[PDB]
């Protein structure tokens, strides 16, 4: 059987959740016979042959079609031609902004399994069964598949692990089916607002959420961070109100804190793309009076109070 | 001119839910049911655009579910929505995204409405799937994640933003009619928390039980369980030694 990868790339650069597709499809393939497809779709796409031409990829194919990056009409059309050429059992895309834009149309054409952010998955003898959240990641869901001959799945980032090393696929070249596209991209964009620190390079930050309440009680977060010498940071709802700038925000849609040790995370859920910024951090503190919050299942240490009140007596303590 | 704006009430959980005796859901005792939160943004985005022209503007919601959702309709209606309309049969229980797609795809049908907005994802399941796969039912241009929109009621194209990982955007014309997922931080909703609900039944729109339900969904639930997973070291006592835990944590961390 073949599993088919669709890699993912923007602005000239491979993004890393390529290589992981391509760790779980050979993890999940039943026989060393079965052959891992990868393709990498666009019209500069032959760019990317070195940086796929990895281990444990079986055959490479560069699919040539009328946008740059990625595109919905062009993308689905070029992935159900992938599809029909190379039959496979199991398709494995990202559960990427890229992929919310075809994923789920692809799917709806055909009789396609189809399952989206997936972050567990096996072959339980011939059956494929995959897990993904429910009720805001509080419960797993386990589903399979009945008499689906092709599963498509979007695979949560930051799970499946990469091979290391090189390898030697059997490249190829084609044309993505000629329809033109209902829409036209056009500028990359990073949106205003100030941006004195690069939150990618620091080391110690205390990050607030949507728990602070009202904008005046920024401020007093503001002081403690200063007090403590930490980097003040946020979810995506305060920088979405404006309440501090975007360059704060940490998350999949924000910026991940590669360089960050301790995070301190105030008033804040958890939710997955929240997570996705910060869950490499080696010593999370979480301050919540839910119990129930996501935030705990990744926190090191955890504080089950008052976010004002513990606040304002670590600040009187830090002086 | 017309946007139909497809709403999802959600259900969170209490806590100390439970797993349901087949295994296949949590216990509904546990849950507590509001709209969507995408679906804020997305209903304050038709409405600002229903007051930014002088065109007359229909802003109308559609929900596929249970009764419990004419609550959630009642609320749209009562931030101006001008009509809401529930699609439901008791054969739909079970529908997964793509079935859903399909089903509000026949109310679109008939309302023919000249744009329609769908949230990115719905909180409790977070599928982030059936708005783009009503714009496979209904062949229409679409985008996902879109947190700016330029369009101007009876205009053939719009300019949109889509919300990029790690801190970008992406401009795209896109051709309308079309389908939009919208993202959170389009907008600020105005109201941050007697016109009947049209109710429709799955005969109303040419479908019957065999075109929806779990048995027509893309995949199978084999089971639903309470995971186990990680645990934080939860500090007890007052405020004042939960800060001084912090404080211990933050000097090991500087020397
Ligand atoms: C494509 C996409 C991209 C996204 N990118 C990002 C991203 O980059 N960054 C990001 O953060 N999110 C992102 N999200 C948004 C995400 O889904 C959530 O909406 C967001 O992370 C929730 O933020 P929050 O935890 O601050 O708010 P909430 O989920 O509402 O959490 C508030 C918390 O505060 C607690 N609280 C309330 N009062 C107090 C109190 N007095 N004391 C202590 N605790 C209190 C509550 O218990 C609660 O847990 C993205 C979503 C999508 C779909
Ligand atoms: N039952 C439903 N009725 C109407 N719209 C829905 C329904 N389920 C999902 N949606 C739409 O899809 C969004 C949620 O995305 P998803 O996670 O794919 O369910 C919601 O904001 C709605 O716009």
């Amino acid at each position: 059987s073949k599993i088919l990868v669709i890699a993912e790339h923007r602005r000239n650069d491979l993004r890393p959740v390529s290589l992981e597709l391509i760790g779980a499809a050979n993890g999940l393939k039943k026989s060393g016979e079965d052959k891992v497809v990868v393709a990498v779709i666009g019209s500069q796409a032959d760019a990317f042959v070195p940086a796929l031409s990895v281990n444990g990829v079986d055959e490479l194919v560069v699919v040539k079609g009328s946008s740059i990056d990625f595109d919905p009409d062009v993308f689905e059309a070029s992935v159900s031609a992938l599809i029909a050429a190379h039959n496979p059992s199991v398709v494995l895309l990202p559960h990427s902004v890229d992929s919310l834009g075809y994923a789920s149309s692809l799917a709806s054409k055909t009789g396609y399994g189809f399952a989206t952010d997936v972050y567990i998955v096996e072959y339980q003898g011939d059956e494929l069964v995959a897990t993904r959240g429910g009720y805001n990641q509080k419960v797993n869901v386990e589903v399979d598949f009945p008499g689906k001959s092709t599963v498509v799945l979007t695979i949560r980032p930051s799970v499946f692990k990469p091979l290391e090393g090189a390898g030697s696929p059997v490249v190829s070249n084609v044309d993505a089916p000629s329809v033109q596209s209902r829409s036209q991209n056009k500028d990359y964009v990073e949106v205003g607002g100030g941006n004195d620190i690069d939150i990618t390079t620091v080391d110690f930050i205390m990050s607030i959420g949507r728990g602070i309440g009202e904008e005046t009680n920024v401020e007093q977060f503001r002081e403690l961070a200063d007090e403590a010498g930490a980097t003040l940071c946020c979810s995506e709802p305060i920088a979405d109100a404006g309440w501090l700038p975007k360059s704060r925000q940490v998350g999949q849609s924000g910026k991940v804190v590669g360089s960050c040790k301790l995070y301190v995370a105030m008033g804040i859920s958890g939710s997955i793309q929240h997570m996705a910024g910060m869950k490499h951090v080696p010593t999370i503190i979480a301050v919540n009076t839910d119990p129930g919050a996501s935030i705990f299942t990744i926190a090191k240490y955890g504080i089950v109070a008052d976010i004002f009140d513990i606040e304002e007596e670590l600040k009187a303590q830090l002086a | 001119m017309k946007i139909l704006v497809a709403v999802k009430q959600t259900a969170a959980l209490e806590e100390d839910f439970e797993i349901r005796e087949d295994g296949m859901d949590v216990d509904e005792d546990f849950m507590m049911y509001d709209l969507n939160e995408w679906d804020d943004f997305s209903l304050e985005e038709a409405m600002k655009i229903k007051e930014s022209s002088d065109t007359d503007v229909e802003v109308v919601v559609v929900s596929v579910g249970p009764d419990r959702v004419d609550e959630s309709l009642r609320k749209c209606l009562a931030k101006g929505a001008d009509r809401a309309v529930r699609v439901w049969d008791d054969a739909a229980e079970g529908s997964d995204a793509i079935v859903v797609g399909r089903i509000l795809t026949e109310v679109i049908k008939k309302e023919a409405p000249d744009m329609v907005f769908a949230g990115v994802q719905s909180s409790d399941q977070a599928y982030a799937s059936t708005g783009i796969s009503v714009a496979s039912y209904l062949n229409w241009p679409h985008a996902a994640v879109v947190a700016d929109l330029q369009y101007k009621p009876g205009d053939n194209k719009a300019v949109i933003r889509r919300e990029l990982e790690g801190g970008m955007l992406q401009e795209v014309e896109i051709n309308c009619p079309a389908v939009l997922t919208i993202q959170l931080g389009i907008n600020k909703p105005r109201y941050a928390s007697t016109k009947p609900i049209e109710e429709v039944s799955l005969a109303d729109i040419g479908l019957s039980a065999n075109d929806v339900g779990a048995a027509q969904s893309m995949s199978r639930v084999r089971r639903m369980y309470i995971p186990e997973k990680g645990r934080a070291t939860m500090i007890e006592g007052t405020i004042s030694e939960q800060a001084a835990k912090i404080i211990q944590i933050i000097n090991e961390f500087k020397g």
